[PDB]
């Protein structure tokens, strides 16, 4: 048989079978239920609107997110998702077919408990695993130590592996991630005349975010260059016209990454938490993980977020040790990779949680020995 | 290497309407990865050979098979075959056939285009992991003699564009990577261009006769056992294993099939857990195919694997002794020839197989042959040697199982062509390699003495007769038992019949030892 | 045809049974006829799925799935056996789980008759001047409708009528002696309605004996 390594994600969702490069189904997890009425009579227009079929509705429906900040908050919206996942973009039952989820470090027991209830009573997968969403990220790029950096679209952990084996207090979780800099971006693109407050309107400023924003190398420089100069204002085109020109706020998006008190957030940026997820683990393994630090995720896919860490962190780090970050330009998806690296082994298959081995002991099965 | 598929195809009553050939399990690794004490496939030494010079200049060959790196790893040349002579074999086959003038080019620009890939340097970018060609003349040089651009193979080969969802992204490599995909193609592009030919050869062989039922003849490589056996071993041995399993199904079903007729554990079993460590997922071939998925797994790893694994957990799988200084040993397999001894070092580079999917677009847009060659999925990043020999094994097998086999042994006497000096190693290693040891001794378990009972009365009645000569006045089921009720043999020795009857082996020197007291 | 089959065979086993002292069987059929004769039916869906500005064939399936999968018993989904190419919709008929294909139903339904061009046919000088020679559906009217009103129009035909049916089916693929094909004997059994009327039957008593028949032959047994 084969394995769907399928991921909630947190504003896109990818699932494919192990043993592909990429992932066959990507598209955001969006739930949209029409707001207004209707009076054609005979569209036989659904109650909820799933997937990529409710980005090309966007005007008309009220976009829901059912993961938030990496806990999913509403099942009957997740439920509508892995049903859209399986039956429409894979086409395949899962009857037949073991499933790999991935779920961030340090979430609740009950979200990782409520979401093998899901699986295995509703969607009846013979046998499902939840794995770490940043060791995945370490299977993919091809290092067996160092710390690894899943800024996802929803939440942002600063995971630290040595000679395979994760450190767990180290680990440190930050809320602030892509979504918060969307908002963040709704929250200063007001500040130039344009006004987002319709969430229809948050895939418009996150495709600004894909495409304008950058991490810039200095800030204060490049604050005392965008208030004078105009090199960095750059336009972008509406589904409507009334093409926007940003300058300045072009690079303070995702220097909210790295100045956390941009948006109230108390800790360091990921730029320190990593350093301090790096001086957590003891002192004699650093030195594998300062040359070793990964970086994942769709939020670190920036222009030049992998020179600006690594000036960060060579400023914090003791100057004679060597700073490298390995981040191959899949980063987005080094999540889904390594997972079809992960229920592709042959050594996994005593890892899957069976429903023989479900049932014998209900729901809390996840955090015995099968993990 | 390979193996041989002849099917002379019939009529319906038995008239010879055609041929075909189909050939299996050319090697891979056998293009690439060459041991010391081997050589690779003849055409590139021919090409190699100062016989005909418009290919030297054609395919900007440097004369020079120690120069090249696919065919320095192993041996030049070696005694008893010259290089011209193998070009004029191939000259001769590429003269006449039924092909046209234009692929005996082409055919030759594939392979010297398969030489100029392996030379690349690829070297590493500065804080980076792309692998960057800066050395970029023998590329070029692979770029003219394919059709293929000159930067596109470079970027292609540096940058693997993938699919994902709708939008095209691009991942990087390493070096180790793109040395792995620029052998890959090769290896990939070699294989098809001979099953290719072999397709190119059939036209030639196959005419309009209705073709019905054929009765087929197959050829293959033999069950070897080196002092290097490695993963090219490896690609014989579970081959050879395979079809010796269908042999012990194959004479039980016939010795099954006398025995229910005369009314008197399978043996295939006997082989079926050596099939068992190898074919069956964690096995080797899979824990060998798995090894190579890790980041960093190098073959002391994988060698820690497999004793974790296997060590006391499978019967066959135990610890290599090595005798008579073997120059180094990694794990044993008793196989149907025995203890079989393994060299882990280097089967996970020559058991990769990354098809580069925009070079073999590329390879689709280059205006040769090839536009015709290469034109739930599964191993886009990693398909492995051993994995498309587990699945052309198994087309081999169901290939197989829907005929019904007649099998040929063939023996070579000693190294020279020669009267009767026959040195006995040889003939003895070739017993258990051939397999014939094996239905020798898998008939031992049964009965295999199979006498009739008036020729157990024309000739062992003289062992114990009554007092009158043999007559033929008795029903010889009945003037046989009236022979073994005064043998002094038990029942459990021997079996009774309706047609015949049968001994164990052990028995008709029994018939003689007590019959030279009577002729004493 | 089978529903007029049904109740005309309710009818004479009605007449032996009422004359011997002794739901319908066309009930059986009707629901079938009730998914596609009926408004809200699968003919009348597709009739009214081309009046929308953009109804592709997508959207029909999807409203019918919308209406009867599991509001109606006979409409199901199709199981896909064998390598059938598609199957979007399945109706257990009286032949069993018959899938269907939705793709091109929207393009073929259409019957715009484009009147001032019928005019142009009625003024040439042919054959076609004597050939086409609360009013309803000008630019609507379509293949289903027609089929609805002609199918209507032979059943008045037939029920003004008597029936006596004869069957009659091919052997095999040659026109041949004994080789027959148990594969096509089966399935025209079925498709001719045949084995519908031998099960219509045993769900009554098709054991018609008589008294002294019974007693010819079986008062052997006690
Ligand atoms: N090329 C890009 N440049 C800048 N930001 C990007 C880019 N691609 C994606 N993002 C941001 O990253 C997020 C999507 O990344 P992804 O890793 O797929 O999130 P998730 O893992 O939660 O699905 C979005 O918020 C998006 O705006
Ligand atoms: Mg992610």
């Amino acid at each position: 048989t084969t394995a769907l390594v399928c991921d909630n994600g947190s504003g896109l969702v990818k699932a494919g079978f192990a043993g592909d490069d990429a992932p066959r189904a990507v598209f955001p997890s969006i739930v949209g239920r029409p707001r207004h009425q209707g009076v054609m009579v005979g569209m036989g227009q659904k109650d909820s609107y799933v997937g990529d079929e409710a980005q090309s509705k966007r005007g008309i429906l009220t976009l829901k997110y059912p993961i938030e900040h990496g806990i999913i908050t509403n099942w009957d919206d997740m439920e509508k998702i892995w049903h859209h996942t399986f039956y429409n973009e894979l086409r395949v039952a899962p009857e037949e077919h073991p499933t790999l989820l991935t779920e961030a470090p340090l979430n609740p027991k009950a979200n990782r408990e409520k979401m093998t209830q899901i699986m295995f009573e509703t969607f009846n997968v013979p046998a499902m695993y939840v794995a770490i969403q940043a060791v995945l990220s370490l299977y993919a790029s091809g290092r067996t130590t160092g710390i690894v950096l899943d800024s996802g679209d929803g939440v942002t952990h600063n995971v630290p592996i040595y000679e395979g084996y994760a450190l767990p207090h180290a680990i440190m979780r930050l809320d602030l991630a892509g979504r918060d800099l969307t908002d963040y971006l709704m929250k200063i693109l007001t500040e130039r005349g344009y006004s987002f407050v319709t969430t229809a309107e948050r895939e418009i400023v996150r495709d600004i975010k894909e495409k304008l924003c950058y991490v810039a190398l200095d800030f204060e420089n490049e604050m005392a260059t965008a208030a004078s100069s105009s090199s960095l204002e750059k336009s972008y085109e509406l589904p409507d016209g009334q093409v926007i020109t940003i300058g300045n706020e072009r690079f303070r998006c995702p220097e909210t990454l790295f100045q956390p008190s941009f948006i109230g957030m108390e800790s360091a940026g990921i730029h320190e938490t990593t350093y301090n997820s790096i001086m957590k683990c003891d002192i004699d393994i650093r030195k594998d993980l300062y040359a070793n630090n990964v970086l994942s995720g769709g939020t670190t896919m920036y222009p030049g977020i992998a020179d600006r860490m690594q000036k960060e962190i060579t400023a914090l780090a003791p100057s004679t040790m060597k700073i490298k970050i390995i981040a191959p330009p899949e980063r987005k998806y080094s999540v889904w990779i390594g997972g079809s690296i992960l229920a592709s082994l042959s050594t996994f298959q005593q890892m899957w949680i069976s429903k023989q081995e479900y049932d014998e002991a209900g729901p809390s099965i996840v955090h015995r020995k099968c993990f | 290497r390979f193996g041989k598929f002849i099917r002379i195809h019939f009529g319906a009553t038995g008239k010879l309407a055609s041929a075909d050939i189909e050939t299996y399990l050319l090697e891979k690794s056998r293009v690439i990865f060459q041991l010391k004490a081997e050589r690779d496939y003849h055409i590139f030494y021919q090409i190699l050979s100062n016989k005909k010079p418009e290919l030297l200049d054609m395919l900007l060959i440097t004369n020079n098979p120690y120069d090249y790196a696919f065919i320095s790893q192993g041996e030049t040349t070696v005694a008893s075959i010259d290089d011209a002579e193998e070009l004029m074999a191939t000259d001769n086959a590429f003269d006449v056939l039924g092909f046209t003038s234009e692929e005996k080019n082409s055919m030759y620009k594939l392979t010297g285009a398969i030489m100029h890939f392996g030379n690349m340097k690829f070297k590493l970018k500065q804080r980076e992991e792309q692998a960057e060609p800066d050395g970029t003349e023998e590329a070029d040089k692979s770029a003219y003699l394919m059709g293929l651009n000159s930067a596109d193979l470079l970027k292609g080969l540096c940058h693997p564009r993938v699919k994902v969802g709708n939008e095209y992204v691009t991942k990087g490599q390493n070096v180790q990577q793109v040395m792995y995909a620029t052998g890959a193609l090769a290896k990939a592009v070699y294989e098809k261009m001979f099953n290719w030919m072999v397709t190119r050869i059939n036209t030639t062989l196959e005419t309009k006769q209705p073709r019905q039922y054929f009765i087929g003849v197959l050829d293959i490589a033999g069950f070897e056992i080196f002092d290097f056996n490695s993963f090219e071993q490896l690609c014989i041995n579970f081959t050879n294993e395979k079809l010796q399993q269908f042999f012990n199904h194959h004479m039980f079903v016939l010795e099954q099939e006398e025995y229910k007729k005369e009314g008197i554990i399978d043996f295939g079993m006997d082989l079926q857990a050596c099939i068992d460590l190898i074919e069956k997922p964690m096995g080797i071939m899979s824990i060998l195919e798995e090894e190579c998925m890790f980041p960093k797994a190098t073959d002391m790893t994988f060698k820690a694997k497999l004793y974790d694994n296997h060590l006391g957990k499978s019967n066959n799988f135990q610890k290599p002794r090595n005798i008579k200084g073997r120059p180094e040993a990694h794990f044993a397999l008793i196989h149907y020839a025995g203890t079989v001894d393994y060299n882990i070092i280097g089967w996970l580079q020559k058991n990769k197989d990354p098809l580069n999917e925009t070079v073999v677009d590329l390879y689709k847009k280059s205006s040769l042959k090839l536009l015709s060659n290469l034109f739930a999925k599964k191993g886009s990043s990693f398909q492995t040697v051993s994995a498309l020999h587990r699945e052309n094994l198994n087309k081999l097998m169901t290939n197989l199982r829907s005929t019904h086999p007649h099998f040929v042994r063939c023996i070579i006497p000693n190294e020279t062509k020669s009267p009767g000096v026959i040195d006995n190693p040889l003939v003895m290693h070739q017993l258990r390699c051939n397999g014939v040891l094996e239905g020798i001794r898998i008939c031992r378990k049964g009965f295999p003495n199979r006498i009739l009972y008036g020729d157990f009365r024309q000739r062992y009645r003289i062992l114990n007769p009554a007092a009158i000569p043999e007559g033929q006045f008795i029903d010889s089921r009945k003037g046989a038992e009236k022979l073994l009720g005064s043998l002094d043999i038990d029942h459990n020795q021997y079996k009774f019949g309706h047609t015949k009857v049968f001994f164990k082996a052990g028995l008709l020197g029994l018939l003689e030892e007590m019959r030279d007291e009577r002729l004493s």
